DNA sequence: ATCAATATCCACCTGCAGATTCTACCAAAAGTGTATTTGGAAACTGCTCCATCAAAAGGCATGTTCAGCTGAATTCAGCTGAACATGCCTTTTGATGGAGCAGTTTCCAAATACACTTTTGGTAGAATCTGCAGGTGGATATTGAT
DNA sequence: ATCAATATCCACCTGCAGATTCTACCAAAAGTGTATTTGGAAACTGCTCCATCAAAAGGCATGTTCAGCTGAATTCAGCTGAACATGCCTTTTGATGGAGCAGTTTCCAAATACACTTTTGGTAGAATCTGCAGGTGGATATTGA
C-alpha cells in the first residue's frame, strides 16, 4: 500500500534460493569474451572447445562462491554482517593465495 | 581351450580386473605388477562408487527424483563427513552448494 | 578410423542397479563418476608407485595397493575398502 | 573480427551479488564488486595460462576441456564432470 | 624498583624470537609425547634420533605459521589478543576443519 | 603428556609467530591442534614403517608423511 | 651406499662464492631442494607425455614442465640455461 | 663425461639414471638429462648466490640453514616456488604488525 | 623531548671445540662401439567442431529514489593477562652397556614378463523408451504494518 | 494479536530432450608354454637406540599487583537494500563454410640392450678453521618524575 519487504529479508530469500540451485550465476556470453580476451592476451589465433569455456566458468564460479563463504566468516568474526575488500584479502591471505 | 572365466568373475567383482591391470602397466607406476594388485584396486574402486551411489541415490529419493544428477552426487559428498574429507579439494560441475546460513544472519 | 575411447560407465551402472534397482543416472552424473573413479585410481596407484619405490621394490602388489588405500582413505571408508580388496584377492587366489 | 577489451566489467554487479548469496552472504559493501573482478581476473589468468601452455605443447590451436581440467588439477583445484 | 609497561617485554621477546632458529619446545617432554601418540598405532617402536627432530622441526613450523595467521585474524577483529576463535577461524579458512 | 608442551613454550612459539598478547584459553586450544597435527603425521609415518616391515620409525618416514600431508620438510633426506 | 648431489652443490657454490663455505645442515637443505625440484619437474614431464600419448620424456617436456612450475621470471632464465646446456652438448 | 660436454657441474649421467629408474616414461631423450640437469643447476646457483649474500650481510663465511631461509623468503619468486616447504633451523623473517608497536 | 636510574643491547676482541675441509683408495656407475628395435615426425585426408551470422523475444542489467538499520566513532570500567621476584624438580648431559635390528646376502620356488593365438566383453550407433522440466493453480506459510 | 500483501508449496499435467535398450564389430582380455626375476626365509652383524646412573642449572610453576585491553552501551551519518521504470544484450534457433583435429600409412633418427673398461663419487681417517659463548665498556631505550 505500497507494501515493501525489509532490508535483509529479500537478501535471505536469495541466499536460500541460490543455495538450493546449481546453475551458473554469471552470464554465459559475457564470460566467454573475458576468457577469449585474457587467453588472446597470452597467445593468439586460439580456438576454444564448447566445454572448455564451460569447464572454466564451472571452476571460476565454484572458486568465488567458495571464497565468499570464507569472506563471510571473516566479516562475522569482525562482528559485522557486511563483507568488505578487507575480508577478501584476509581470506585469501589465510588461504595462502 | 575350455571355458575362459573373466578375472573379475574369478574375483567376484563388477569392475574390470583386466582393464585396471592394464591401466596400471601403462601408467608407469612401477616396472612390474602383481596379479593381485589390479584385483585389489578394482575391489576398492567398486566399493567406493557403491558407497557414493548409495548416498546419491538416497539424495535422489529425498527429492522425488528417480535419476541421480550432479546435485545429488554433491549433497551426498558434502553430507558424509568421510567422502567430504576424501574429496574436499574436488569441485563437482553442476553440483551447487549445501544449503546453510550462519545464524548471526537470521532475523530477531 | 576407430576413435573409440573407454569409460567406466558400464561398471558404474551395474553397481548402481545393485544398490538402487529402481534408480537411473543422468549422463552428466555418470560424467562426474568417471572423473571420480579415474581420480581415485590415480591417487592410489600414484601412492602405490611411490611406496614400492621408497623400498627399492620394483613391483606394485596387493600389499602396496593396501597401504596406498590406508594412507589415502580416512577411517571407516578405509576399513571397509581394505576388507573388500582382501576378500576379492583371496577369492581370486583361491582361484574361485 | 573485433577488439576485445574491458570484458571483466561483463561480470556484472547482479551476477557477483548472486554468487555471494550462494556463498551465504547477506550484505555487500560497495567496494567488494571491484575487488571481486580483481580476484576473478587473477584466477582465470592463472588457469588459462596453464591451459594454453598445455595446448601449445600438444601443438594445437584449439584449447580443450582436457587442457583446462589438467590446468585446474595443477592448481590443486580439481574438477569432475569434463574429464571426458 | 624498576618495571616495564605490559607489552614492552612482549615486543622484546617477539624480536628476539624472530632472530633465533632454535626449537622452542623442550626436547624430552616432546620426545615423550611423540612416543605416546605413535604408541596407539603400533607397539614398541624405536625412533631415529633424527625422526624425533624431523617432527619437532615440522611441528614447530606449523604452530609458528599458525600463530602468524591467528594473529592476522585477531587484528582483523580489531583486537591485539589472540583467542581460540582466531585459531579456529584460521584453521577453518585453511581447510584443516 | 600433551601437558608436557608447557605454557611458556607455547608463549615462545607465538612470539616467533609475532603474537603480542595471549588469551588464557589459547594454551589448551594450542595443545589439541598440536596433538591432531602429530596424530596425523605419525599415523602416516608409522604406516610406512609398518609397511617397510621395520620396528623403527626413521626421518625418512617422517619426511614422506610430511610430504604427503602437504608439509614438505627440507633437511632430513628429502 | 647413499649418494647425494652434495658434492656438486659445493662445486656450484664455489663458482658464485669461491670464498664462501656451506654447513652440513645447509647442505642437507640443498639436497632436499634438488630432489624436490627434480621430482616436480620429472613428475610433470611424465604427465605431459601421458596426456599427449607419447612414451618418452624429452627436453621438449622438461621445458614445458619448467614453464608450468617455475615462477614467471625464474622460469625464463632456467629455460635459457637449459636450452644452452643442450646446444653446447649436441654440438661437440 | 656428458656433463663436461654439456658444460654443467651437475651429474647429467646420474640425472639420466634417476629418470629412467623413477618410472616416468618408457624412454628418455638424450637431451632431457642434460636439460633437466641445467635447470637443476641454475636454481641451485641462484639460491646459493642469495644465501651467500645473506651470510656476508651477517659477517659470516659459512652458509647455515638460517641463510637459506632469509635468502628464499626474501625473494618473491623463490618464495612462490617453495611456499609449501619448510627449511629446518630456518626460523622466520622478522616482521611485527604495525598495530602491535608502542605509542 | 627534560632529569635520572634501570636494564637492555651493540661492539670489539678472545680463545677452543667441533664441525670442516682435505687425504688416500675401491666398487658401481658412466662411457663407449655394436646390433636391432620402434617411437612418433611427415604426408595427406576424412570430417568433427568451431567461429560466424541473422533474427525475434524478453529475461535481466542499469539507474535512481528512499530511508532502514548497519558500521564506526566514543566513552567506560570490570577484570584478564603481563611483568616479576621466588623456589624447586625435571630436562639436559653423557659416557657405557647390551641388544634389538636395520641391512647384507644367499640362495631358490613362486611369481611375472614375453609371445603368438584365439575368443568375447565394450563401445559406437541405431531404436525404442520415459523422467520431469516448465506450466497452472490453488492452499499454505511467511512478513510486517498496526 | 490480528489481517493484507506476497512469496512458497506441491500435486497435477504431457511429450521432449535425453536415457537405456538392442545390434554389430573388433580391440583387448584370456589362453598355454617358456625364460628370467623377485624378494622373501635363515643367518648373521655391526651400529644406532633404549635404559642407567646422577647429578647441576636451569627453566617451569606460583602468587602478586596493576596497566591496559576488551566488550558493552549509545549515537548517528549515510551506505547499501528493496522496488520500480526502461529497454539493451543475452538467449535460443538453425544452418554454413573450413580450420584443424584424429586417423591411416610410410621411414628414419634416435633409444634400448649388451658387452667391455675408463672414471668417479663415497667411504673412513686425518688435518684445521669458523664462531659460539663470554668479557667489557659504552651508548640506548624505557619508565619514573
Ligand atoms: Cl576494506
Ligand atoms: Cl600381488
Ligand atoms: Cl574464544
Ligand atoms: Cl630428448
Ligand atoms: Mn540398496
Ligand atoms: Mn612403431
Ligand atoms: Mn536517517
Ligand atoms: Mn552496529
Ligand atoms: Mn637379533
Ligand atoms: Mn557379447
Ligand atoms: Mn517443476
Ligand atoms: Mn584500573
Ligand atoms: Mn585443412
Ligand atoms: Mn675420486
Ligand atoms: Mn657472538
Amino acid at each position: 500500500k505500497p507494501h515493501r519487504y525489509r532490508p535483509g529479508t529479500v537478501a535471505l530469500r536469495e541466499i536460500r534460493r541460490y543455495q538450493q540451485s546449481t546453475e551458473l550465476l554469471i552470464r554465459k556470453l559475457p564470460f566467454q569474451r573475458l576468457v577469449r580476451e585474457i587467453a588472446q592476451d597470452f597467445k593468439t589465433d586460439l580456438r576454444f572447445q564448447s566445454s572448455a569455456v564451460m569447464a572454466l566458468q564451472e571452476a571460476c564460479e565454484a572458486y568465488l562462491v567458495g571464497l565468499f563463504e570464507d569472506t563471510n566468516l571473516c566479516a562475522i568474526h569482525a562482528k559485522r554482517v557486511t563483507i568488505m575488500p578487507k575480508d577478501i584479502q584476509l581470506a585469501r591471505r589465510i588461504r595462502g593465495e | 581351450r575350455a571355458k575362459a572365466k573373466t578375472r573379475s568373475s574369478r574375483a567376484g567383482l563388477q569392475f574390470p580386473v583386466g582393464r585396471v591391470h592394464r591401466l596400471l602397466r601403462k601408467g608407469n607406476y612401477s616396472e612390474r605388477v602383481g596379479a593381485g594388485a589390479p584385483v585389489y584396486l578394482a575391489a576398492v574402486l567398486e566399493y567406493l562408487t557403491a558407497e557414493i551411489l548409495e548416498l546419491a541415490g538416497n539424495a535422489a529419493r529425498d527429492n522425488k527424483k528417480t535419476r541421480i544428477i550432479p546435485r545429488h552426487l554433491q549433497l551426498a559428498i558434502r553430507n558424509d563427513e568421510e567422502l567430504n574429507k576424501l574429496l574436499g579439494r574436488v569441485t563437482i560441475a553442476q553440483g551447487g552448494v549445501l544449503p546453510n546460513i550462519q545464524a548471526v544472519l537470521l532475523p530477531k | 578410423k576407430r576413435s573409440r575411447k573407454e569409460s567406466y560407465s558400464i561398471y558404474v551402472y551395474k553397481v548402481l542397479k545393485q544398490v538402487h534397482p529402481d534408480t537411473g543416472i543422468s549422463s552428466k552424473a555418470m560424467g562426474i563418476m568417471n572423473s571420480f573413479v579415474n581420480d581415485i585410481f590415480e591417487r592410489i596407484a600414484g601412492e602405490a608407485s611411490r611406496l614400492a619405490h621408497y623400498n627399492k621394490r620394483s613391483t606394485i602388489t596387493s600389499r602396496e595397493i593396501q597401504t596406498a588405500v590406508r594412507l589415502l582413505l580416512p577411517g571407516e571408508l578405509a576399513k571397509h575398502a581394505v576388507s573388500e580388496g582382501t576378500k576379492a584377492v583371496t577369492k581370486y587366489t583361491s582361484a574361485k | 573480427r573485433k577488439v576485445l577489451r574491458d570484458n571483466i566489467q561483463g561480470i556484472t554487479k547482479p551476477a557477483i551479488r548472486r554468487l555471494a548469496r550462494r556463498g551465504g552472504v547477506k550484505r555487500i559493501s560497495g567496494l567488494i564488486y571491484e575487488e571481486t573482478r580483481g580476484v576473478l581476473k587473477v584466477f582465470l589468468e592463472n588457469v588459462i595460462r596453464d591451459a594454453v601452455t598445455y595446448t601449445e605443447h600438444a601443438k594445437r590451436k584449439t584449447v580443450t576441456a582436457m587442457d583446462v581440467v589438467y590446468a585446474l588439477k595443477r592448481q590443486g583445484r580439481t574438477l569432475y564432470g569434463f574429464g571426458g
